[PDB]
RNA sequence: UAACUGAUCGGAUCGAGGUUUACCUCGAUAAAUCAUCUAAGUUUCUGCCCUAUCAGCUCUCGAUGGUAGUGUAUUGGACUACCAUGGCAGUCACGGGUAACGGAGAAUUAGGGUUCGAUUCCGGAGAAGGAGCCUGAGAAACGGCUACUACAACUACGGUUCGGCAG
RNA sequence: GCGAAUGGCUCAUUAAAACAGUUAUAGUUUAUUUGAUAAUUAAAGAUUACAUGGAUAACCGAGCUAAUUGUUGGGCUAAUACA
C-alpha cells in the first residue's frame, strides 16, 4: 500500500492554495505515479482530485521513500488562473507548445525589412498559440467542470 | 561606466537577504525608493524567501498585479516587486491581515516582527534634516524619506518620532541623549539594542557614541547608526526575539544546547 | 522623359511619355517649384499651367528643393529632410540626392496642375475620387458641417459621419469614428475636481498654520511659566 | 529693497465603479521646486614588479604659483592675457622594460618565504587603427552616425550596404 | 512614449597611471523611485474655458532605380504629437 506522510502546509490566502510538502512511503513498490499520490491525498484532505496538483518528488536511494510537493486550491477557478500553461499540458487541460523560435525570428527579419500593411499581412500567419486561444480555452474547461 | 546599472549578481546581494549561493546567477536589483539599496528588503524577496507566500518568479508577479491589492507598506499599497522596503517599516498583507515590522537581528539579517494591531498603527521615524522651507514653515525629514511639516518645535535633529501611520500625525518623541533607548541599523553591531551612555563629537567627522545593554556589554558605533528606541529603559518597539541583547557563541550553544 | 501628373482637386494622378528632345527642352534649366507652360509640350496640353514639384534620377534619386545644382550632389541628412529617415534619435546620413536644376538625366518629373486649359486629358476631368475619414475633432466637425459654436454637443453627436461597407466575406457592416475635443461630463468633472484639489491645497495649509500659531503661543505660556 | 529675463513652472490629458445620471468614490499620466533614493564626475591620505649599459628632470608657449577673465555640471594652467621663477629629484626624480590590466584571490607552505592571478565578484579600459559627432537624464556609445588609414559585401559601373565574431 | 548607456565579450593600452582601503563635494550632475510643496497664469498683444489652432503617419492613389529597413510627388483624418 502507498501511504502519505503530509509533512510541511503552508496556508496561502494570496494564491488562495494551501502548499505542501509530502512524503511517500511505498516500501515494497516502484516510485508512486502521481495519479495514485494525488488520490490518496485527496483522499485523507478531502478535496476533489484536480484541485490537487502533484509536483517535483525524489524517490531516495534504496526505494522506500519519495518526496514531493503538493498545491491544493480552494476553487478550480483559482487553479485554473494560477498554475502556468505547461502544468495545464500535463493535466491535458491545455494542448502543446509548436515550436516558437525558428517562425518568430524569421518573422522578425521580414517585419524589419518593410512597412505596415505587408507587417499586418505577415502577422496575419504568426504561428503563435496566442494569449486570447489560451485564456479561451481555459474559461471553456471552466464551462466544462463539474463540482465533486 | 555609460550611465546607471540596472543589474544585480546573486554574490553580491547583501548577506542580510540570505539568498541561495547556487540559485542563480542574478537577484531582484531592489528600485529606487524611501531606503537604500544596501538597507533595502525587496518585496520580492519579502514574498518569496521569507514568507513563502510565493513559490518562483512568477508567483510573486501574480501577488502583485492581481486586481485585488494584496500588499502594504506603511499603509500605502505597493505593486512594485522590487520596492525597496527599509528598517522601522510596517508591511501588512490583506488577505491574512499579517502586519510584520521590517527589523535586523543580532545576525545583521532582515526580519518579519509579528505585530498585533495596536502595534502596526504605529511606526517609528528619526529625523535626518531639520530646516525652514519656503513660505518661512518648519519643516523635518526622515529616514524613511518622510518630509513633516509643521514640527512641534522642540523635536531636534536625529531623533525619534513615533508616527501615528492611520492619522499621519507624529505623537510623541524622543532624542539622542544620554539615557535612552536604541537598535543599531548598520554596523557590526547591528541588531543590538542598548542604553547610551554617552556621546563624543569630534567634529572634524565622525561622532561615536557608547552603548550598554540589558547584561552590562559596551557598545560603540558612529552616530549614524544609532536609532532612538524611546525614553527611558523601554522601548516602543517589540524587539525580534533577541530583545536586541547579542549572545556569544559560548552563550548560544549553552543556551540551546545545555553546554 | 516620364511625367508624373498629379492634379489635386480630383485627385487626379496619370503619368506619360514623351521621347521628344525638342518637346523636353522646356524643362531644362528650370529649378523645381517653377511654373511650367503646357502648350509647348503637347496639343492635349494647351493651355495648361505645371508647378515642378520634383522628380527622379536615371537612378531613382529623387530632387532636393534647395540644393541647387544639375545633377547629384551627396549630403548629410539630419532629421526633418526630405529623402530621408530617421532609424533612431540623433540620426544622420550621408545619402545622394538629385538637384534642383532639371536636366537630361532626370527620368521622371513630377508636375501639379496648377491651371488647366481647354484641353482636355482624360483622367484629369472624368474622375471624382471620394470622401473617405471625415473629420474627427469636435471643432472640425462643426465648422466643415457648419454648425454654431454655442450649439449643443448632441448636434456635433448626431452630424458625425458613418462608414458604410461591405466586408469581403459578403458581411454588411457599419463604422464610425470617435470625436475628440468632445466637451462630456466627464471632462467637467474632472476640471471641478482638480480646481478642488487647488482650494483644498491652501485651505489646508491655512488651517495648518493657524493650529501651530495657537499651540505655539500656549506652548511658550507653559514654557516660560516654568521658569519663575 | 531695487530692477532684469520671459528661454522656468503655475493640467485644453486619460480610466474605473457607481448609489439613477447630476452627483459621488477610487485610480492612470504629464510636469516645476526641495528633499530622497540610484549612479556618475571630480577628490584627500597611503600602498605597485625589473632597470643607473636611465642622473638630472619640467619651462617657446604651462612647467610651479599669483591675478582678472573664459569655459564647464561643477573645482582647477582645464584654457587665455598679464606677472613671478618656480615644481620634482640618491627617502631614485626623469627615462627604459614588463611574454603588466589592479584588486577579491590561487599553488606551495614548520616558521619567515617563494611564485602566480587573461578568466565567476568589484573597479578600469576597448569594439580593426585614429579622430569627430548626433540624441539623450546618462555616450565620445560602437550590435549609433561622419571622415581618413587598412580592410568586408552587392553593382547592369553610376551606384549601394541594418559592413565591423575582443556577444 | 520608453528602452536601446544595462547586460554579454576581451585584456591591447596602463607603473602613482588604473586599482585598493580611507576621505572630500561647503566644487557638481542625475531619466525612472519615495516624501513634501504649490491662492497670483509677467508686460504688449491676445483672451472660448461647457475647452483654442493649424498640420502629418498609417490608409487610398500615382512613381523612380539593376540594386538596399531608399524614398519622390498627390488625396485623407487623430492625438499626452506640434502650437
Ligand atoms: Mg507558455
Ligand atoms: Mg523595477
Ligand atoms: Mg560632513
Ligand atoms: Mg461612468
Ligand atoms: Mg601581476
Ligand atoms: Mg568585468
Ligand atoms: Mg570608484
Ligand atoms: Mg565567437
Ligand atoms: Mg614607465
Ligand atoms: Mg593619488
Ligand atoms: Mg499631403
Amino acid at each position: 500500500t502507498i501511504v502519505i506522510r503530509t509533512k510541511k502546509i503552508l496556508v496561502n490566502p494570496l494564491l488562495s492554495r494551501r502548499q505542501l510538502s509530502l512524503d511517500v512511503l511505498h516500501p515494497d513498490s516502484p516510485t508512486a505515479s502521481k495519479e495514485k499520490i494525488r488520490e490518496e491525498l485527496a483522499k485523507q484532505l478531502k478535496v476533489d482530485a484536480r484541485n490537487v496538483v502533484v509536483y517535483g518528488f525524489s524517490t531516495q536511494y534504496g526505494g522506500g521513500k519519495s518526496t514531493g510537493f503538493a498545491l491544493v486550491y480552494d476553487n478550480q477557478q483559482y487553479l485554473l488562473k494560477y498554475e502556468p500553461n505547461y502544468r495545464l499540458r500535463k493535466v491535458k487541460i491545455l494542448g502543446e507548445k509548436p515550436n516558437t523560435r525558428r517562425s518568430f525570428k524569421e518573422l522578425k527579419r521580414k517585419i524589419k525589412r518593410t512597412s505596415g500593411k505587408a507587417i499586418t499581412k505577415l502577422l496575419s500567419e504568426k504561428k503563435g498559440d496566442t494569449w486570447a486561444s489560451v485564456q479561451s480555452k481555459k474559461s471553456d474547461h471552466l464551462k466544462n467542470f463539474v463540482a465533486k | 561606466a555609460r550611465g546607471p546599472k540596472k543589474h544585480l549578481k546573486r554574490i553580491n546581494a547583501p548577506k542580510s537577504w540570505m539568498l541561495n549561493k547556487l540559485g542563480g546567477i542574478w537577484a531582484t536589483r531592489p528600485s529606487q525608493g524611501p531606503h537604500k539599496l544596501r538597507e533595502s528588503l525587496p518585496l520580492s524577496v519579502l514574498l518569496k524567501e521569507r514568507l513563502n507566500y510565493a513559490l518562483n518568479g512568477r508567483d510573486v508577479t501574480l501577488i502583485l498585479n492581481d486586481k485585488e491589492q494584496n500588499v502594504f507598506v506603511d499603509g500605502k499599497v505597493r505593486r512594485d516587486k522590487g520596492y525597496p522596503t527599509g528598517l522601522m517599516d510596517v508591511v501588512r498583507i490583506e488577505k491574512t491581515d499579517q502586519s510584520f515590522r521590517i527589523l535586523y537581528d543580532t545576525k545583521g539579517r532582515f526580519v518579519l516582527k509579528s505585530l498585533s494591531k495596536e502595534e502596526a498603527k504605529y511606526k517609528l521615524l528619526k529625523v535626518t534634516a531639520k530646516a525652514i522651507g519656503p513660505n518661512q514653515i518648519p519643516y523635518i525629514v526622515t529616514h524613511d524619506s518622510r518630509t513633516i511639516r509643521f514640527p512641534n518645535p522642540e523635536i531636534k535633529i536625529g531623533d525619534t518620532l513615533k508616527y501615528d501611520l492611520v492619522n499621519n500625525k507624529i505623537e510623541n518623541f524622543a532624542h539622542l541623549e544620554s539615557g535612552n533607548v536604541c537598535y543599531i541599523q548598520q554596523g557590526n553591531n547591528i541588531g543590538r539594542v542598548g542604553i547610551i551612555q554617552h556621546i563624543e563629537k569630534h567634529q572634524g567627522s565622525f561622532d561615536i557614541c557608547h552603548v550598554k545593554d540589558a547584561k552590562g556589554n559596551a557598545f560603540a558605533t558612529r552616530l549614524g547608526n544609532i536609532f532612538v528606541l524611546g525614553q527611558g529603559k523601554k522601548s516602543w518597539i517589540e524587539l525580534p526575539s533577541g530583545d536586541g541583547v547579542r549572545e556569544t557563541i559560548l552563550e548560544e550553544r549553552k543556551r540551546k544546547f545545555s553546554y | 522623359m516620364k511625367f508624373n501628373i498629379s492634379y489635386p482637386l480630383t485627385g487626379a494622378q496619370k503619368c506619360i511619355e514623351i521621347d521628344d528632345d525638342k518637346k523636353c527642352n522646356i524643362f531644362m534649366d528650370k529649378k523645381m517649384g517653377q511654373e511650367v507652360e503646357g502648350d509647348t509640350l503637347g496639343d492635349e496640353f494647351k493651355g495648361y499651367v505645371f508647378k515642378i514639384a520634383g522628380g527622379n534620377d536615371k537612378d531613382g534619386f529623387p530632387m532636393k528643393q534647395g540644393v541647387m545644382v544639375r545633377g547629384r550632389v551627396r549630403l548629410l541628412l539630419s532629421e526633418g529632410h526630405s529623402c530621408f529617415t530617421s532609424r533612431r534619435s540623433g540620426f544622420r546620413k550621408r545619402k545622394s540626392v538629385r538637384g534642383c536644376i532639371v536636366g537630361p538625366d532626370m527620368r521622371v518629373l513630377a508636375l501639379q496642375i496648377v491651371k488647366k486649359g481647354v484641353a482636355e486629358i482624360d483622367g484629369l476631368t472624368t474622375v471624382t475620387l471620394p470622401r473617405k475619414l471625415g473629420p474627427k475633432r469636435a471643432n472640425n466637425i462643426k465648422k466643415l458641417f457648419g454648425l454654431k459654436k454655442e450649439d449643443d454637443p448632441i448636434l456635433i453627436k448626431k452630424s458625425v459621419i458613418r462608414r458604410t461597407f461591405k466586408t469581403a466575406k459578403g458581411k454588411d457592416r457599419t463604422k464610425c469614428p470617435k470625436i475628440q475635443r468632445l466637451i462630456t461630463p466627464e471632462r467637467i468633472l474632472r476640471k471641478k475636481v482638480y480646481k478642488a484639489e487647488k482650494t483644498q491645497r491652501y485651505v489646508k495649509t491655512n488651517a495648518a498654520k493657524e493650529e501651530y500659531e495657537k499651540f505655539l503661543s500656549e506652548w511658550k505660556k507653559q514654557r516660560a511659566a516654568k521658569a519663575h
